[PDB]
């Protein structure tokens, strides 16, 4: 887009839109996109809106933000609450695809585990409420190789992924952790519409203790999202929600089964009829260490 | 008691937005009572012509919360006083940072006891008033300083009285909805326009009593005209005998020295932290509201209040800027807020539990300065910069915008927006009424300040008058004429009414070389076809894309002689050419004049 | 009167370089004079006990040039006072900026400070220390500085400083057991907020109380001297203090500070710069100078923050400053300044007829960045930021430098100068001994400041003592007693003295890898070497170029057991070898220690 009259090579910029434009004329239903890392407008949007014409952006600044949020240590998250909060104000911008990337774990950038701050479980649940936030958030998901188990050192192409880490509990856990995560993507339509209609706040205040809820809506359906990012568990706390009535927790980021310390809410969690965030009706939940807590309403 | 042991409940708080009942002067039959907030402070007294200026003889006692009150008999309407204040060993005389009055004992301030009785002539507007409906209807602001505006005789200002129904004609006239006001509370330095505060409370006496400003506002309420407020929480004036370490301490100010130095302003910015500081402020947000109706407040640099230049941010300005806000449209449904922030914050325009400033308009200065630094250029030199131009559409939408041309763009060597304009008196003409009619065309609210609408060649003096002068002049009569034509259309059209998204079509943005872009404005079935030449070569047979076809209509042609142009115009009903042109099903060939922009609007 | 026809002229003309003489309070055994600065005053009056704290007992006269004047009988000293000045509508209690001596008379750690009724008689002993003193001819001779905060270095009990007498003795002994020439001190001038470290300054005439009276100070610098050591004042023209009754709008109006709005803004502190356009102002900052060489017997004084000065170009700030200069050496030629400029603007230490702003000694921050910079690095990295160690020497010939660790770079999170140093305990002591070694080493003088000597863990904390229970451990006390060999041989050798480019060669620099130096310092026949290892490696067989051969014997080595070191060395003599290396004739092979510095003298 840039060489360095103007700076911009309109060339270029020509050729990216003629690029787009025969791409889907002869195939309508292929898919380009784009990683700009200059904030140039409208990446996603149709050429004749004045766009480039690409289906999908990289989501960069989601990533440096987040991840730069995720490897301070959670005693200073209190400090960087507005980094994390402030994604989604870029979040709609363009149709958005969040990535996770060969360039981020490379060139001594650290591996996503090496990343993560504190001792080796806090690194495990650092990664698994990562990942946990990167699904929840609006835009699709991109991951790279390894960091599905959260290998340990910087993607090495002359060699092969480190797989026997899949033997240790930390590492399979989070693979499993993926997994889910996936398949709640695959399954929940309130997760596939990335628009501003598709995600609400619930609330974003909580900076002392790093906890941030949102939802993300398609219809009747809804999906529940709170962030525990300090190793402290939260009792007793509550959360807005639009609906009451009965809902359970399809998702915990803490389970055993993904190498988690195990809290959670096992039984049916009613909602309470009492106004809270700003919602009529609220959950009083526990949030476990380092983890992301997924809730649906019962059906 | 003058306090209710509630009152000082709420004071610890910050969450007492009447406090101005509470403090201040506020007169009763007998006498008067007065009430100042000095926490820090062994004494306060009021001294006045009521007791011989003498400390000793009515001395406030202490209540909750550093709150000091006290009753002078005697104490009458329209006589001055002052606060000495003794903190320990030292004493100073302060003014009443609450004072509802301020009048120079000079004649070149000194509190004034003062009554704020007024019987209001507006109702029917304040039930009619918009708010942030407005954002579906059209707002066009004339921004003014009332010093500047018209003058008696060289050097001598029009009153509060006297201005209104000279202003109120002018501003009626060119169809403006609203007037801006350049800050109208005391302050000392005329010069500074009145963003360098003494009274915050006071209506500043150049133009008159309290009862002169009110007037004022019923006036222009009464004609139909809105009347915005520019406010400045962000910093506290100067001079010593005002809010400056107040009770002999930091009080309005950070206590600690590293948050007090700060860019701009340094230990003159107010201390958000403080609970007092909230109430002072918050309170005198809706005094603005209550006492005087005012419909709207304009925060201006927001961006010095929001970072410091651990977080950059300062948080206690955040929600204090948030919780504004929300005071403002919980206690005033129909209020108007305004923010400029000269930074991409986002979300200035969104509500607050959306984690926004709150605010309901934000200054697009960007489309400013991009708009301005595209026509400063020659036509010849625009096509390389006609980029510039089309992308100000990409950032149209972030927010709830005001396109904004402000008093700041015509002073300091920027030159007027005339002077600012390319090549022979003709042309710079023709570009300031294309400038201002592309301006009602893109997206977004409209405020100009005096002197744009006669393209006035000097840059705004407070010391002078506007050069009406040039009234008389052609070429300035009709930018005159062209910018009330466009607020005609603007008050008519809803298609204009709707600045979103879906209010605006790009018809063509890629003639580079010549410099011509075609857009629609659309709400739903109603459009507005425009079309704008930017360069000198008039153009026939321009063919234009259109989605509908049969007659067209010409609705504005900025060439028109009336505005001073060469008068070249299509002069006909266009028929849409059912030929597709701009991938549209049809197309109207157009004769394009120079530097002139073409409205065309379905028959 | 009081005021002759010469002292109006003078002070009209800014040449009233003695003020003090007549300005502030003179006491008389009958009465005191009194006679403050306030030119937009129109009334002034002496307030105190002397007269019931009544403003109308004693109006100060208007004479010439705003200088007010009048004599108050039954005044006599201790008796606080403070001037009651009215600006036309409003008054005001303020300090007297010309104050001798200032006094919570509260006893309150938060106080006014109440300016006192003061005689600075006092019979100085320290003929011998004036008479044989030199001032711009120490630049051939050592000068090692002890920065002191007099407060923060002992405490006599838990939370209370040492007088100006009881610190006298104690700090004398600790200097010359550790063998530095002078001491500095952290601004002494009265200040208000203890936490400012008197870098806020509200008299700028007066010592502060916290240690004692006037003459207790006089008896301090008169006891230091006798014991042959020099006092360093920190002085601050730079920015004056922002406190209320203070020189804040003395009279009412701008007085110390700009009468410009604009050219008031400043980012270092804005508003409380000092006018140095005004005569007025340049006579009460140029007196004050000579004021505390002259009644205070001050060897040297050390401005801070030139920067701010120099910059807003302030050409009257130069001008301000090149005056200071020229005025100090013509009244004392013997006399010492000092310059800290954090922008690398020329010829700070260049005299005035050479276009030069006339200081002696400019502090090398340059060398401080860099050093510090290398050596937080950790010794495997060092290899990869050698340039950084030996490009100090491009710069080291400038100006007339004093190499500079001080409290400034100690604080705030920077880490004191041990937390700085990389590796376990021994490698942090080894290597500042190194840092230590080097400093002393490399050209300029030298200045440490307390706590550094024994590398204190923590940073520098005003409101305590140096944790002086450290020196009970090993490290500390040897770190200590490498500072005091170092100084030692800085005394003695004179190879140290000339820190011209003569003074210095290098010997090698390109052992990146290992990353070794080996510099020479020479005067006449005299040669001192030195052969740094930034390693923990030891190196054996090392041979290093020397311009004479014969034997050599080591003088000192960082890595003794009595400085805390493994104790590896070159045993006594050592003989060069008749065969070349690094471009020399003859060469040591010697044993580089860990993390060590050699200095090595020919026999």
């Amino acid at each position: 887009l840039y060489r360095d009259g103007g700076r911009e090579n309109l060339e270029a910029i020509d050729f990216i839109k003629k690029f787009n434009e025969t791409v889907y004329l002869h195939f309508p239903e292929a898919i380009t996109i784009a990683e700009e890392s200059t904030a140039w407008p409208g990446v996603s949007a149709p050429t004749y809106n004045n766009g480039l014409g690409f289906l999908y952006k990289w989501n960069m600044g989601w990533m440096h933000d987040t991840l730069d949020y995720m490897r301070r240590d959670p005693v200073h998250r209190k400090y960087h609450h507005d980094t994390l909060t402030f994604s989604l104000w870029y979040a709609f911008s363009e149709h958005y695809i969040l990535p996770l990337s060969h360039d981020e774990v490379v060139h001594g950038k650290g591996s996503l585990w090496t990343k993560m701050p504190g001792d080796d479980w806090q690194k495990a649940a650092n990664l698994r409420l990562l990942y946990g936030h990167m699904w929840g958030h609006p835009g699709k998901k991109l991951l790279f190789m390894g960091g599905e188990f959260g290998q340990h050192h910087e993607w090495n192409h002359d060699t092969q992924l480190e797989w026997h880490l899949l033997d240790q509990p930390y590492h399979r856990g989070i693979q499993a952790w993926v997994r889910d995560l996936n398949h709640l993507y695959r399954t929940h339509p309130a997760l596939w519409h990335d628009g501003p209609e598709g995600f609400e706040w619930i609330d974003f205040n909580d900076r002392d203790q790093s906890v941030i809820c949102y939802l993300r809506k398609h219809t009747d359906r809804l999906l529940l999202f709170v962030l525990n990012f300090t190793p402290v568990p939260r009792e007793h706390y509550r959360v807005g929600v639009p609906i009451g009535g009965p809902w359970r927790e399809v998702l915990n980021s803490d389970a055993v089964a993904y190498g988690g310390s195990g809290m959670g809410n096992f039984g049916r969690v009613e909602a309470v009829p009492e106004s809270w965030h700003g919602r009529p009706f609220h959950l009083e939940l526990t949030l476990p260490p380092l983890a992301i807590l997924i809730l649906e309403p019962e059906s | 008691s003058w306090l209710t042991e509630e009152d000082i409940r709420r004071w610890e708080s910050g969450t007492f937005y009447d406090s101005y009942r509470k403090l201040g002067a506020h007169p009763d039959e007998e006498g008067t009572w007065f009430c100042v907030w000095a926490p820090h402070a062994d004494a306060v007294s009021v001294l006045g012509a009521f007791n011989n200026w003498d400390p000793e003889a009515h001395q406030l006692e202490r209540y909750g919360a550093g709150l000091w009150a006290g009753y002078v008999p005697g104490a009458l309407p329209g006589h001055a006083y002052k606060y000495r204040i003794r903190h320990g060993f030292y004493q100073a005389d302060k003014t009443d940072p609450y004072a509802f009055a301020m009048e120079p004992p000079t004649g070149s301030l000194a509190s004034i006891i003062t009554r704020l009785d007024y019987t209001w002539h507006d109702d029917a507007w304040m039930q009619r008033r918009k708010g942030p409906a407005s954002l579906y209807e059209p707002v066009s602001i004339y921004e003014v300083h009332l010093g500047s505006w018209r003058h008696k005789q060289p050097g001598v200002s029009f009153s509060y009285r006297e201005i209104a129904e000279p202003l109120a004609d002018y501003v009626q006239d060119l169809g403006f909805t609203h007037v801006e006001l350049l800050p109208i509370m005391e302050h000392p330095y005329y010069g500074s326009w009145g963003y360098q505060v003494v009274g915050y409370y006071a209506p500043t006496f150049r133009y008159g009593t309290p009862q002169d400003l009110m007037y004022l506002i019923d006036y222009l309420h009464q004609r139909g005209i809105g009347v915005i407020l520019d406010w400045v929480p962000s910093h506290f004036a100067a001079d010593p005998q005002g809010l400056v370490y107040f009770d002999g301490t930091t009080l309005f100010e950070y206590d600690d020295p590293r948050m007090r130095h700060h860019p701009d302003w340094g230990t003159y910015v107010f201390d958000y932290n403080k609970p007092g500081v909230r109430n002072f402020l918050i309170s005198n947000a809706l005094f603005w509201l209550d006492y005087y109706h005012v419909d709207g407040l304009r925060v201006d640099a927001v961006a010095s209040m929001l970072y410091r230049d651990g977080g950059r941010e300062n948080l206690e300005a955040i929600d204090f800027i948030k919780k504004f806000n929300e005071t403002v449209y919980l206690h005033f449904p129909e209020a108007i807020t305004i923010a400029e922030e000269s930074t991409a914050w986002p979300g200035v325009s969104a509500p607050t539990y959306n984690n926004g400033l709150g605010f309901l308009y934000k200054w697009n200065m960007g489309w400013m300065h991009d708009t301005l630094d595209y026509m400063r250029r020659d036509p010849v030199h625009r096509k390389y910069h006609h980029d510039t131009l089309t992308f100000s559409l990409w950032y149209a939408f972030s927010e709830h915008y005001i396109l904004p041309l402000s008093h700041d763009e015509v002073v300091h060597g920027k030159g007027s927006l005339w002077t600012k304009m390319p090549g022979d008196d003709w042309q710079k003409a023709a570009n300031l009424r294309l400038l201002y009619g592309h301006m009602w065309g893109h997206p977004g609210k409209k405020l100009l300040f005096m002197g744009g609408e006669f393209g006035q060649h000097h840059e705004w003096n407070h010391d002078t008058q506007l050069e009406w002068h040039l009234l008389d002049q052609p070429y300035h009569r009709g930018i005159q004429a062209w910018v009330r034509d466009l607020n005609h259309l603007y008050r008519t059209h809803p298609a204009l009414w709707h600045d979103g998204p879906e209010g605006f079509e790009w018809i063509d943005f890629n003639d580079r070389d010549q410099s011509v872009i075609c857009y629609l404005r659309k709400h739903t079935d109603r459009l507005l076809l425009f079309v704008l030449n930017f360069t000198p070569v008039p153009r026939e047979h321009y063919r234009v894309g259109v989605p509908i076809g049969g007659p067209w209509r010409e609705v504005l042609n900025s060439d028109a002689v009336a505005y001073g142009g060469s008068g070249m115009g299509n002069f006909g009903r266009v028929e849409a050419v059912p030929e597709s042109w701009h991938g549209r099903p049809f197309h109207l060939e157009l004769t394009l004049p120079p530097l002139a922009i073409l409205i065309l609007e379905p028959e």
